[PDB]
């Protein structure tokens, strides 16, 4: 039961592992991606965007 | 939050005119003043079916 156990929270921390890692770069994309995308000016105010 | 054509104050509100203005097309020669009584502003367009 012992190794058992440790075998689960060995699973249980390489999923936390898993999931923290692949949150943090999908964290630091879309803060990327927001600060290079966002307001453009309008028609009038100039031609391009 | 919305998007405009140009300014909405430009169709809310006017400039008042100033200066002065050229030649006559006939009759004696004068120069008419400009004061704020000349408004600036967007025109009406009528439009048939």
């Amino acid at each position: 039961s012992a190794i058992s156990n440790v075998i689960d929270w060995f699973n249980s921390l390489l999923n936390f592992q898993d999931t923290t890692t692949s949150n943090q770069i999908n964290q630091q994309n879309f803060q990327i991606a927001t600060l290079a995308s966002g307001i453009k000016k309008q028609q009038w105010e100039c031609r391009y965007s | 939050t919305a998007f405009v054509t140009f300014p909405e104050m430009f169709c809310d509100w006017g400039f008042a005119l100033g200066g002065t203005t050229g030649a006559q097309s006939t009759g004696t020669a004068h120069t008419h003043t400009l004061n704020t009584d000349g408004l600036a502003a967007l025109q009406i367009q009528i439009l048939p079916a």
